[PDB]
């Protein structure tokens, strides 16, 4: 009832322009600051069936976005109120990765592809060193500003991790989900986002996701048809999994990682990094630090700034 | 700014409660009452000491913007504890917080019917009050507590289990009895908590080989002129609190 609120300006300070979010991904607006014209993005904190006051997940997202301040992570300007409802104020990045990939008018050179994956791996390295899992790595969550700066976005399903954990297994989209989550691992960590990073790297040349599963069994079958069957010789101690005896999957598959992706990817170093990103074993999957030191980012052509 | 939620002695004097008639001593009594209600409810709701301390720091900052006259301590604390519980990984159910907050404030009254008109209002009132707390704090919910810096400092002075527990005791009660959390950083308050705990237990950490005191290794801005000044303020109000010093007094 007309309360004193210095540190929470009203969302009317921005002027809405157009909707950029429909349906599942809430209602997002492109907005313009009424004085400086700074282009921003507003997301109303949805209060659907919240019988517990302010959403605990909105608290978790806000807390995460306040800790993560990086050139390759979206920036939370502030949180605004209304004339109670709550909005999230982000800096506006015009382009997304999925929108550029599914547009035939857009073309990436090998040098620009090196820059995109370097900014994504640098962003994943920063959030992993800050004890933050993204748990929603996909092309639609990767945005690029009009300056060519890649930003990691959509930290809603993101959670913190520490070092027997009991985490949430129903995370990450089916097409980008690592084999650990499909097998029902509740003690997972950073490499679950690095698996989705490999599915994005290959998507740069294929312009379409590589493992478009329909069910959880169809996704685990699609993984084995490309990265080889789930073998205890390939995945040491994959035995303890509950669904390992109940998988019902292919058993004689051999890694089609470099063979099936050979047509779209021309570079030898790029295929070698994708192979190490899409590794079945999490303990043997390449991490954010080693992948940035991989010879893919250190051979000709070198990474170049983004323009097309 | 890093100077947003930190105030001067003149700033605290001109608090919003001062502008509605609350005396300087009357306001400290209001803060001490709320922390006891936050600790009482937190001990009943079975939340960690970290959760309670976060709700207390919310309350201390909440009344730097709002006044105790417009927002009573008996109303803000159950909403501040409900918020801090959800943030600190120990979420308590909304109908449970009001259940405990009732018998804490009204031990003789009976809780109204869950489908009554009055009960549905206070359920709305707590959610309304939680929303106002979030708006008052600017959604700045991450709190650094001196307990993180106390353990890191008693380990490097080789203090026993007893002295480390006393330093932990000085930290929990500095949030209950003083506005140190509104003026001095957690590393500075932790130095004040260990200094008074050493003065209490006749423990004296000698100077290191570099001629450097132990508090220089924790925060460079800490001086002995400041430590004795703050341990004196903390000790006075500790001497005013009943049965508080008995918990750390040596009967042997
Ligand atoms: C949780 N939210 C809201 C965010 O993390 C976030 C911060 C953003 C900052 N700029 C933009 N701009 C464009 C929206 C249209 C899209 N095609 C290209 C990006 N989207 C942001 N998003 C979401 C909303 C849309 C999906 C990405």
């Amino acid at each position: 009832d007309s309360v004193e609120c210095p540190f929470c300006d009203e969302v009317s300070k921005y002027e809405k322009l157009a909707k950029i979010g429909q349906g599942t991904f809430g209602e997002v607006f492109k907005a313009r600051h009424r004085k400086t014209g700074q282009k921003v993005a507003l997301k109303k904190v949805l209060m659907e069936n919240e019988k517990e006051g302010f959403p605990i997940t909105a608290l978790r997202e806000i807390k995460i976005l306040q800790l993560l301040k990086h050139e390759n992570v979206v920036n939370l300007i502030e949180i605004c109120r209304t004339k109670a409802s709550i909005y999230l104020v982000f800096d506006f990045c015009e382009h997304d990765l999925a929108g550029l990939l599914s547009n035939v008018l857009v073309k990436f050179t090998l040098s620009e592809i090196k820059r995109v994956m370097q900014m994504l791996l640098n962003g994943l390295y920063y959030i992993h060193r800050n004890k933050i899992l993204h748990r929603d790595m996909k092309a639609a969550n990767v945005l690029i500003t009009r300056d060519g700066v890649l930003k990691l976005a959509d930290f809603g399903l993101a959670r913190a991790f520490s070092l027997p954990n009991r985490y949430t297994n129903r995370v990450v989209t089916l097409w980008y989900r690592p084999p650990e989550l499909l097998l029902g691992e509740r003690d997972y960590g950073p490499p679950i986002d690095l698996w989705g990073a490999g599915c994005i790297m290959a998507e740069m040349w294929t312009r379409s996701p590589i493992m478009q599963g329909n069910t959880e069994q169809h996704q685990l079958a699609l993984i084995s048809q490309l990265c080889g069957s789930i073998t205890p010789e390939v995945w040491p101690n994959v035995d303890n999994y509950e669904l390992y005896e109940k998988l019902e999957l292919v058993k004689g598959q051999k890694r089609k990682v470099k063979d099936r992706l050979k047509a779209y990817v021309r570079d030898p170093y790029a295929l070698d990094l994708i192979d190490k990103l899409l590794v079945l074993d999490p303990a043997q999957r390449i991490d954010s630090d080693d992948a940035l030191n991989h010879d893919f980012f250190w051979s000709d052509p070198m990474p170049s700034d983004l323009k097309g | 700014n890093n100077k947003r939620w930190y105030f001067t002695r003149e700033q605290l004097e001109n608090s919003p409660s001062r502008r509605f008639g609350v005396d300087p001593d009357k306001e400290l009594s209001y803060r001490q009452q709320a922390a006891n209600l936050l600790q009482d409810m937190g001990q009943r709701l079975n939340v960690s000491q970290l959760t309670i301390n976060t709700a207390i720091v919310y309350m201390h900052r909440f009344y730097m913007i709002q006044s105790f006259t417009r927002f009573p301590g008996n109303s803000v604390a159950p909403a501040a504890l409900f918020l801090a519980a959800k943030v600190e990984g120990q979420p308590k159910k909304l109908e449970h917080v009001i259940k405990v907050a009732h018998t804490c404030l009204h031990p003789q009254e009976s809780l109204p019917d869950t489908r009554s008109e009055a009960y549905l209002q206070q359920v709305q009132d707590l959610v309304i009050l939680e929303s106002i707390i979030l708006q008052t704090l600017g959604f700045e919910l991450t709190i650094d507590h001196p307990h993180t810096h106390v353990v890191k400092c008693t380990q490097l002075v080789r203090a026993s289990k007893d002295l480390a527990q006393t330093s932990y005791f000085m930290a929990t009660n500095s949030l209950h009895l003083t506005t140190f959390s509104l003026q001095y950083t957690p590393p500075v308050v932790a130095c004040v908590c260990i200094h008074l705990a050493c003065k209490w237990s006749n423990w004296e950490i000698p100077v290191s080989t570099d001629g450097k005191h132990w508090w220089e290794y924790v925060d460079a801005t800490v001086t002995l002129e400041l430590l004795d000044e703050l341990t004196h303020e903390l000790l006075q109000i500790l001497e005013k609190t009943p049965n508080r010093l008995k918990r750390i007094w040596n009967w042997r």
